[PDB]
C-alpha cells in the first residue's frame, strides 16, 4: 500500500460511479505518467464497468445495439 | 449561425434559424478547447441537423455557435502532404508545423463515373515474387491482406511503399482506420529509418502520407479517416496523374466504426447487427478505389475476419470488393521464408489466362500445384518414412522445397537492419525464373541456394559460392582454447564487477508539484454564474 491507490467502486454504488471509477483511476495512475515516473492501472472488471454504462444508457433511452449495449 | 440544441454522446443536434447546411457539410464549434468539427448526417426538421463529432463533446453547451463551412471535410491534398501525419479533418499530428497544401479538397466525393471507368484489366507488378506470380495484383483493384504480429507485414507494407514509387512513380497512402496509437508510432518510426519517410528538409522525398484515425477516437472521427485517405489518393490520381497505392489499415474498423455511428443515429442494426447500410457504407468507399483515365488507386487493405467466420457479414461484404487475397502466415514465418505469403492460400481474381497470359497462368498453376503435392503427403513422411516413398514423389519434394525457398527475396527497406540488400524482381524474370524451377533445368543446384535471391541469375550465383566454401574450410582449424580459465573468471570476482546502483528510500515524488487545498464543502454556481456554497435546505 505505500506504491498502491485503491480506486473502489463497489456493487452497491450507483452505475454512474461504477462508470466513471476507471477513469478516475486512470487519472490518479495518469499523475506518475506524466511527471516521468512508471504507473501500472488494473481495471478488474472492466467487464463489470460496461454492464454500468449499459445501465446508463439503456436508462438515458440511447439507441441499444448488440447485447443491449450502446454505440 | 446555427447553435448547439442537443448533446447526446457523439451526436449533437444544432439548430439554423436560417439555410441548413447541406448533409454531409462540415460544422465548426465556435468556442472550445480542442477544435470541434461536426458533419452533418440528416436534417431532423424544425431546423434542426443532426451531425456526427469527429472530437469529444465534453464541455459542450447547448447554444453554443456553430459555424458551417458550406462544404464537406476539406482536408490539405498534394505532394506537400507526403511524409506527414494527418487526422481525419486534415490537421497534423506529427508536431512537424503546417501542412504545405498544395489545394484542399472535400473528402466527400462521387466514386468515377463509368465513362471515366478503364475498361482494361492488368498486372500491378509489385517486384515481390510471390506476389507477382501466385497471386497477382489489379491495377485499381482491391487486396485483402491476411496478416497479424510478426509475420513481417509492416515490413511488406513499407516494401509495397518502396517498389512502386521506385518502379511505377505514384506515391502511397496509409490510412490507418482506428489503429492503437502505439502500433501508428512504430509504423511512424519503422517508416522513418526504413526510409520511406524523410524528417526535416527532405520531407519531399517521402513516398507514403499517414492519415491517421486512432482508437481513442470519436466513432464520427474513425468512420471518416478512411475517405480523408481516399482524398490523399484521389489528388495523385487525379490530378498528379499516378498510379497510387492506398493502405487501408484494417477495412474492418472502417466497418465497426460506421456501425457504431449509424447506432448512435438510431439506426435499426441489419443482420448481426451491421448498420443497415453496410454494403453501401463499403460500396461507397471501395468504389472511389478505381482506375481512371487519369492514374489508379490501387488499395491493400488488411482485412480481419470476425469469430474466424468468413460468412459473417462485414468480411462477406468486403470479399465482394477484393480482387486479390494475400495470406501472410506463422508456419512459413517460422521457416525463414519471407515474405510470409502463403503461396496457396494467397488466391487472385487476377490470376486466369485471359488477363495474364497463359504462359504466366500455366507457370503458377503449376508452382502451385507442386507445392500443394507436397504438402499433402507431409502426413505420409512423417507417419512411414523419408525414403520410403517413391523416386518421383522425391522429385517433387527436391522440386518443392526449392520453389518453396525461391519465394523468399530479400526487401530493399529491410536492409538497413538485415544487412542482404534488396532484390526488385521484374515479371518476366519471375516466370522465366519459375519455368526452370519447374521443368528441372535446377535439380542439381542445393536448395539453400534458391534462398533470399533475386531471380535465377541469382541462384547460380549463390550455388557457386557455397559449394567453393569447402575448398576455403580448410584454411584453418577448430577446437577447445583455455577451457573455463580464458577469460572466465571467479564468481566471486564477477560480485565485484557490478557498478553502483544508489537506491534513494525517498521518491521523488514531489518534483513540480501544485499540491492544491481541496475543500469537501459542496461548491455550486449561483444564477448570476457566481461560485458560491450549496445552500441549506431543500
Amino acid at each position: 500500500m505505500r506504491y498502491t491507490i485503491m480506486v473502489s467502486a463497489t456493487a452497491s454504488d450507483a452505475a454512474p460511479l461504477q462508470f466513471l471509477a476507471p477513469y478516475s483511476g486512470c487519472a490518479m495512475a495518469e499523475y506518475f505518467r506524466d511527471t516521468g515516473k512508471h504507473g501500472l492501472i488494473i481495471y478488474d472488471d472492466l467487464s463489470k464497468q460496461s454492464v454500468a454504462y449499459r445501465q446508463m444508457s439503456l436508462l438515458l433511452r440511447r439507441p441499444p445495439g448488440r447485447e443491449a449495449f450502446p454505440g | 449561425a446555427g447553435y448547439v440544441s442537443q448533446v447526446i454522446g457523439p451526436v449533437v443536434d444544432v439548430r439554423f434559424d436560417g439555410e441548413l447546411p447541406s448533409i454531409l457539410s462540415s460544422l465548426e464549434v465556435e468556442g472550445h478547447s480542442v477544435r470541434l468539427v461536426l458533419e452533418v448526417a440528416q436534417h431532423m426538421g424544425d431546423n434542426t441537423v443532426r451531425c456526427i463529432a469527429m472530437d469529444s463533446t465534453d464541455g459542450l453547451v447547448r447554444g453554443q455557435k456553430v459555424v458551417d463551412t458550406g462544404s464537406p471535410i476539406k482536408v490539405p491534398v498534394g505532394r506537400g502532404t507526403l511524409g506527414r501525419i494527418m487526422n481525419v479533418i486534415g490537421e497534423p499530428v506529427d508536431e512537424q508545423g503546417p501542412i504545405d497544401a498544395a489545394d484542399i479538397w472535400s473528402i466527400h466525393r462521387e466514386a468515377p463515373e463509368f465513362t471515366e471507368q478503364s475498361t482494361e484489366q492488368e498486372i500491378l507488378v509489385t517486384g515481390i515474387k510471390v506476389v507477382d506470380l501466385l497471386a497477382p495484383y489489379q491495377r485499381g483493384g482491391k487486396i485483402g491482406l491476411f496478416g497479424g504480429a510478426g509475420v513481417g507485414k509492416t515490413v511488406l507494407i513499407m516494401e509495397l511503399i518502396n517498389n512502386v514509387a521506385k518502379a511505377h512513380g505514384g506515391f502511397s497512402v496509409f490510412a490507418g482506420v482506428g489503429e492503437r496509437t502505439r502500433e501508428g508510432n512504430d509504423l511512424y518510426r519503422e517508416m522513418i529509418e526504413s526510409g520511406v519517410i524523410k524528417l526535416g528538409a527532405e520531407r519531399g522525398n517521402s513516398k507514403c502520407t499517414l492519415v491517421y484515425g486512432q482508437m481513442n477516437e470519436p466513432p464520427g472521427a474513425r468512420a471518416r479517416v478512411a475517405l480523408t485517405g481516399l482524398t490523399v489518393a484521389e489528388y495523385f490520381r487525379d490530378i498528379e496523374g499516378q498510379d497510387v497505392l492506398l493502405f487501408v489499415d484494417n477495412i474492418f474498423r472502417f466497418t465497426q466504426a460506421n456501425s457504431e455511428v449509424s447506432a448512435l443515429l438510431g439506426r435499426i442494426p441489419s443482420a448481426v447487427g451491421y448498420q443497415p447500410t453496410l454494403a453501401t457504407d463499403l460500396g461507397g468507399l471501395q468504389e472511389r478505389i478505381t482506375t481512371t483515365t487519369k492514374g489508379s488507386i490501387t488499395s491493400v487493405q488488411a482485412v480481419y475476419v470476425p469469430a474466424d467466420d468468413l460468412t459473417d457479414p462485414a468480411p462477406a461484404t468486403t470479399f465482394a470488393h477484393l480482387d486479390a487475397t494475400t495470406v501472410l502466415s506463422r508456419s512459413i514465418a517460422e521457416l525463414g521464408i519471407y515474405p510470409a505469403v502463403d503461396p496457396l492460400d494467397s488466391t487472385s481474381r487476377m490470376l486466369n489466362p485471359n488477363v495474364i497470359g497463359a504462359e504466366h497462368y500455366n507457370v503458377a498453376r503449376g508452382v502451385q500445384k507442386v507445392l500443394q503435392d507436397y504438402k499433402n503427403l507431409q502426413d505420409i513422411i512423417a507417419i512411414l518414412g523419408m525414403d520410403e516413398l517413391s523416386e518421383e514423389d522425391k522429385l517433387t519434394v527436391a522440386r518443392a522445397r526449392k520453389i518453396q525457398r525461391f519465394l523468399s527475396q530479400p526487401f530493399q527497406v529491410a536492409e538497413v537492419f538485415t544487412g542482404t540488400p534488396g532484390k526488385y524482381v521484374d515479371l518476366a524474370d519471375t516466370i522465366s525464373g519459375f519455368q526452370g524451377v519447374l521443368t528441372g533445368k535446377y535439380d542439381d543446384l542445393p536448395e539453400m541456394a534458391f534462398y533470399m535471391v533475386g531471380d535465377i541469375k541469382e541462384v547460380k550465383e549463390k550455388a557457386d559460392k557455397m559449394a567453393k566454401d569447402i575448398a576455403s574450410r580448410k584454411e584453418a582449424d577448430n577446437k577447445k582454447v583455455s577451457e573455463e580459465l580464458k577469460d572466465i573468471p571467479s564468481l566471486d570476482k564477477l560480485v565485484s564487477e557490478i557498478k553502483e546502483v544508489v537506491i534513494e528510500e525517498d521518491d521523488g515524488l514531489e518534483e513540480d508539484f501544485k499540491a492544491e487545498a481541496l475543500s469537501s464543502e459542496t461548491v455550486v454556481l449561483n444564477e448570476e454564474g457566481k461560485s458560491v456554497p450549496l445552500p441549506k435546505k431543500n
